[PDB]
DNA sequence: TATATATATA
DNA sequence: TATATATATA
């Protein structure tokens, strides 16, 4: 559910 | 002769989402909301189906779901890959908050 | 050990 | 500036950079061309490729002396058997040798 | 998947 | 010679 890379 | 692929996309595009290290991810772009800390110029808040994840990425990794399916859309053993297909296709609205 | 090309 | 050319005649025993389409030079032995074989095409020269012992022939324009062209090509490659070709160049160039 | 590292093209 | 592609290797 977050920030890729 | 060759169709350029897009340089602008708006809230609600669904697309093929190239990161490094990934293959091309089922995706979709989200809306910017104003009132936001402003993003990098060019560069669009993606959400990736599947893993539900974000990043922001530009047009140059960005291909448009429909015309790129074919080349992309094959199954994949990274984790939420096979998910991420099915929710493009079946609920490409999860989270979608643009409209 | 075999021919190359 | 005047440019010193490269062999145009090699003997068996010779260490050379071989070079061939797609891979890169790659140290090797001029073999031997026994007598009683079958003849060569003119002007090719039975080659013998350190670290995959594999074997062609080739001429003179894809052929390099070994030591004065070893500083350019003598440098580290991953293509497969390579490296382990840098080290028999060196330490056991006469693998498999019939020549002398 | 990506990086090396070849060749072909302009 | 400088660029863009295809193949080999990690």
């Amino acid at each position: 559910g977050g920030v890729k890379k | 002769m060759a169709r350029p692929r897009p340089r602008e996309y708006k809230a609600g595009d669904l697309v093929f989402a190239k990161m490094k290290g990934y293959p091309h991810w089922p995706a979709r772009i989200d809306e910017l909301p104003e009132g936001a800390v402003k993003p990098p110029a060019n560069k669009y808040p993606i959400f990736f189906f599947g893993t539900h994840e974000t990043a922001f990425l530009g047009p140059k990794d960005l291909f448009p779901y429909k015309e790129y399916k074919d080349k992309f859309g094959k199954s994949n053993k990274r984790k939420g890959f096979n998910e991420g297909l099915w929710e493009i296709e079946n609920n490409p609205g999860v989270k979608f908050t643009g409209y």
